DNA sequence: TGCCCCCCCTTCGGTGCTTTGCACCGAAGGGGGGG
């Protein structure tokens, strides 16, 4: 087999990212996994004359107790040449988001049968740490299409479509979308039946060489106004500032009628009776709030952005957009772990669910704006990650000026 | 010299080798560098070259020790800048608290580790140096390296990784033998009785020698205490090698810098070390030779530290069959100290956390950061995370993570009553207060003039405007809140239009690098109840419109 | 008149905000310690 020639984007060098500390059980698993791929020639030991590095850790998915090696190729993928420019690219199919159920298959091991350009391998280096720094780090690089590398679904495109063809024209109304090392496969059959087309699909891939989603229940959370019999100056102040914010999103929202009931220097707890002209404004605004915003369409050439807010009692609101205030989706993620006592775990799970929805709907993950300190996130998140991909993210400290989404 | 395969190295793309002339030197150093290099040449570490090699890097002469024997080092600063980058494989420093008890212990060094590792043949011509002759009688004696030069950027990593490759056969064959390899230093522990243990030792030494690594006897420690990584390894416990702190009539900035560094080193085993007041002296200074008088707080802190240091202390070793326990105490002014142990009063090690992250913070956040520092340190040393003992109540933590909008967490912890306790110093009411005055605050500044006003109006008819000089937008808004807190009673409702000020205050800070914010904090702590509300500016709203009015 | 690594404390300069100063963060300056 002869490789596909690969380039970094012009004027960019390979990744140079430090390895972070790892627990005993993750180091042991990585050493077990990598010495076995050493033996199979999938990776090769290297030294310090290779100046590149990418962090690596491991994950146990909650119903497969095998360890899975996860290389964080986010930096490498950003510097890698576009395959869309070179014509190799995976068309996202709509109508995956309308299937009854969609199961996620980890398929990254199919890449291990295709070699990687000899001149690109050096950019895939990683380093296994050691407990108490008993030894220096141990370094490997890939000889094959690495998992988590964006170029591997693209180079392997030609082949997987041939692997998948008989299944898909023997099953025309299943829909199968490849994202990175994952296969998202949905359809409308009953779960008992849907799952065994999964397991039949499972064996067909095994013999040449998961999570259970339900897109229909992914309801939107619209912005809601409270309802009361009586209203204080503080209630009306909160309402007015919340509709004023909502005016950068929706259209023709008025606050002048509710505004002037607060004419004067009033106490916050004084109860202001609604004028009927103000019930007019509030009933009207209330249901511009009801239905989605006209004029908001997805653009595939621009990035997706996701914002999350801690609301409390296990709840988490989120909005996905590309330009500010033009939300493609607003939602509310809820804990179900039953523990109720770990904010970081809930946020990490929220991120995986939101990113999963974007893959199902648009075909790619959003860059997250996370309501958490950088160092609190980096202390704990890998303990709770279950996805073979890792989205972009950044860390924000925006106090709530409104409880807009609650 | 080892028969290990050389590591190929390159210059950065576009760059040539160094061409730095030899800074002239004494006929004495000249002749000692002759001496040094004839012996290196007979060992094959270097070889003579001539003028057809165009590269050069200066050779300077250094006294090796108190004996006066000369030592040669080559100033590869220029070649280093032109040599490729490396990925360093030394990821950290082993710590004796990470060691398990062993029956039999040995500490060995390899001799001239660097000079026993060959250098890529095509790269040697770039290590060329010239020994000059007195008054240019001759062109000079040129040489180049055949082994790893000390002072070349890639030598430590190439020696380290070569050693890892050589140790690997031996390590796999004997998995019950712990080898800590730091550069050319080897700690070797086992549970074999000293006879079988010493068999395996000379077996290891022989493996090393076949690969070109001597193990001199003067560096072969056979008996406790072992001198290792700056420590002393006894069988049941470990020790730092003695710490001598500077003692001065008159202190320079540099003296103070050296003192803080020693105290931080000591803080890994000596509990309670503090450096906040001594490091404060370093601030705003402008020369390392500038004499700095100690403040009163700095003398006290130094004396406190000196008392701690005169007591003897020891760490214990790691028992993997017991939990790790981390206990934290609060020391004041953003300083924290911790001990990690498995049985009570038997510290594996200690430490301190005293960084101020952010302009505004509180003790709960800083406690969370101390936990995070300890959690990371524990994974580096022991590969796991400790159970925590913290001086904060469950009610306090719960009130914090339910009223703070950022996700936050700390793992399994027991409350331990160790005053001073970490506490929230105030809590903003989640609803407006009945019977309390309502303040509508505002502050504006002219961006060009440096001038501003802060003021308020109330539902009880009170009003006030203060003029401000050399201020900012964000300051006048904080200033306006300062006025309302100052002129209000024990319970107050405040309405502001500055998201900035709201953001700081709703985070419940208890300390700030801003004196203005620090003033607001001391007033918040003295109130009974505070409700703080935001409204958008310039929408002619309620009281906010008339106070904005009043500002202009 | 040299090299590599970890740590802490201080200072500085780049980034983004629907800002005009502010808060954050990473790099580099000093120090400790290891080889
Ligand atoms: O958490 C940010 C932190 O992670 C690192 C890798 O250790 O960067 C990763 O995350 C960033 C945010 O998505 C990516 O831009 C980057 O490519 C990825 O490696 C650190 O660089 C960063 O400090």
């Amino acid at each position: 087999i002869e490789t596909v020639p690969v380039k970094l984007k012009p004027g960019m060098d390979g990744p140079k990212v430090k390895q972070w500390p790892l627990t005993e059980e993750k180091i042991k698993a990585l050493v077990e996994i990598c010495t076995e791929m050493e033996k199979e020639g999938k990776i090769s030991k290297i030294g310090p004359e290779n100046p590149y590095n990418t962090p690596v850790f491991a994950i146990k998915k909650k119903d497969s107790t095998k360890w899975r090696k996860l290389v964080d190729f986010r930096e490498l993928n950003k510097r890698t040449q576009d395959f869309w420019e070179v014509q190799l690219g995976i068309p996202h199919p709509a109508g995956l988001k309308q299937k009854k159920s969609v199961t996620v298959l980890d398929v990254g091991d199919a890449y291990f049968s295709v070699p990687l350009d000899k001149d690109f391998r050096k950019y895939t280096a990683f380093t296994i740490p050691s407990i108490n720094n008993e030894t220096p780090g141990i370094r490997y690089q890939y000889n094959v299409l690495p998992q988590g590398w964006k170029g591997s679904p693209a180079i392997f495109q030609s082949s997987m479509t041939k692997i998948l063809e008989p299944f898909r024209k023997q099953n025309p109304d299943i829909v199968i979308y490849q994202y990175m090392d994952d296969l998202y496969v949905g359809s409308d059959l009953e779960i008992g039946q849907h799952r065994t087309k999964i397991e039949e699909l499972r064996q067909h891939l095994l013999r040449w060489g998961g999570y259970e989603l339900h897109p229909d229940k992914w309801t939107v959370q619209p912005i809601v106004l409270p309802e009361k019999d009586s209203w204080t100056v503080n209630d009306i102040q909160k309402l007015v500032g919340k509709l004023n914010w909502a005016s950068q999103i929706y259209a023709g929202i008025k606050v002048r009628q509710l505004s002037k009931l607060l004419r004067g220097t009033k106490a916050l707890t004084e109860v202001v009776p609604l004028t009927e002209e103000a019930e007019l404004e509030l009933a009207e605004n209330r249901e511009i709030l009801k239905e989605p915003v006209h004029g908001v369409y997805y653009d595939p050439s621009k990035d997706l952005i996701a914002e999350i807010q801690k609301q409390g009692q296990g709840q988490w609101t989120y909005q996905i957009y590309q330009e500010p205030f033009k939300n493609l989706k607003t939602g509310k993620y809820a804990r179900m772990k039953g523990a109720h006592t770990n904010d970081v775990k809930q946020l990490t799970e929220a991120v995986q669910k939101i990113a999963t929805e974007s893959i199902v709907i648009w075909g790619k993950t959003p860059k997250f704006k996370l309501p958490i300190q950088k160092e609190t996130w980096e202390a704990w998140w890998t303990e709770y990650w279950q996805a073979t991909w890792i989205p972009e993210w950044e860390f924000v400290n925006t106090p709530p000026l409104v409880k807009l989404w609650y | 010299i080892s028969p290990i395969e050389t590591v190929p190295v390159k210059l950065k793309p576009g760059m040539d080798g160094p061409k730095v002339k030899q800074w002239p030197l004494t006929e004495e150093k000249i002749k000692a560098l002759v001496e040094i290099c004839t012996e290196m040449e007979k060992e094959g570490k270097i070889s003579k070259i001539g003028p057809e090699n165009p590269y050069n890097t200066p050779v300077f002469a250094i006294k090796k020790k108190d004996s006066t024997k000369w030592r040669k080092l080559v100033d590869f600063r220029e070649l280093n800048k032109r040599t490729q980058d490396f990925w360093e494989v030394q990821l950290g420093i082993p710590h004796p608290a990470g060691l398990k008890q062993k029956k039999s212990v040995t500490v060995l060094d390899v001799g001239d580790a660097f000079y026993s590792v060959p250098l890529d043949k095509d790269f040697r011509k770039y290590t060329a140096f010239t020994i000059p002759s007195i008054n240019n009688e001759t062109p000079g004696i040129r040489y180049q390296y055949n082994v790893l030069p000390m002072g070349w950027k890639g030598s430590p990593a190439i020696m380290q990784s070569s050693m890892t490759k050589i140790l690997e056969p031996f390590r796999k064959q004997n998995p019950d033998i712990v080898i800590y390899q730091y550069v050319d230093d080897l700690y070797v522990g086992s549970d074999l009785e000293i006879g079988q243990h010493r068999t395996k030792i000379e077996e290891l030494r022989q493996h090393l020698l076949r690969w070109g690594f001597t193990t001199p006897d003067k560096k072969h420690q056979k008996e406790p205490p072992f001198l290792w990584m700056g420590y002393e390894l006894h069988p049941d416990k470990w020790t730092v090698q003695p710490i001598v702190l500077p003692e001065k009539d008159s202190w320079t900035v540099n003296d103070i810098q050296k003192l803080v560094g020693k105290l931080n080193w000591a803080s890994q085993i000596y509990a309670g070390i503090k450096v906040r007041q001594l490091s404060k002296l370093l601030r705003g200074t402008k020369a390392l030779t500038e004499v700095v008088p100690l403040t009163e707080e700095a003398e006290l802190e130094l004396a406190e530290n000196r008392e701690i240091l005169k007591e003897p202390v020891h760490g214990v070793y790691y028992d993997p069959s017991k939990d790790l326990i981390a206990e934290i105490q609060k020391q004041g002014q953003g300083q924290w100290t911790y001990q990690i142990y498995q049985e009570p009063f038997k510290n594996l090690k200690t430490g301190k956390y005293a960084r101020m992250k952010g302009a505004h913070t509180n003790d709960v956040k800083q406690l969370t950061e101390a936990v995070q520092k300890i959690a990371t340190e524990s994974i580096v040393i022991w590969g796991k995370t400790p159970k925590f003992k913290l001086p904060i109540q469950k009610e306090t933590w719960e009130a914090w993570w339910t009223e703070y909008w950022q996700a936050t967490w700390i793992p399994e912890w027991e409350f331990v009553n160790t005053p001073p306790l970490v506490k929230l110093w105030y809590q903003l009411e989640k609803e407006p207060i009945i019977g309390a005055e309502t303040f509508y605050v505002d502050g504006a500044a002219n961006r060009e003039t440096k001038l501003g006003k802060a003021g308020y109006v109330t539902d009880r008819g009170r009003q006030k405007v203060v003029p401000l000089t050399d201020t900012t937008n964000q300051k006048t808004e904080l200033q306006a809140i300062h006025l309302a807190l100052q002129d209000s009673g024990l319970e107050v409702n405040i309405v502001t239009d500055s998201q900035y000020a709201l953001g700081i205050i709703q985070a419940q800070p208890d300390k700030s690098e801003s004196e203005l914010v620090s003033q607001i904090i001391e007033q918040l702590i003295k109130k009974e109840k505070v409700y703080l509300a935001w409204v958008p500016a310039h929408k002619g709203i309620g009281g906010n419109e008339q106070v904005d009015k009043l500002v202009s």
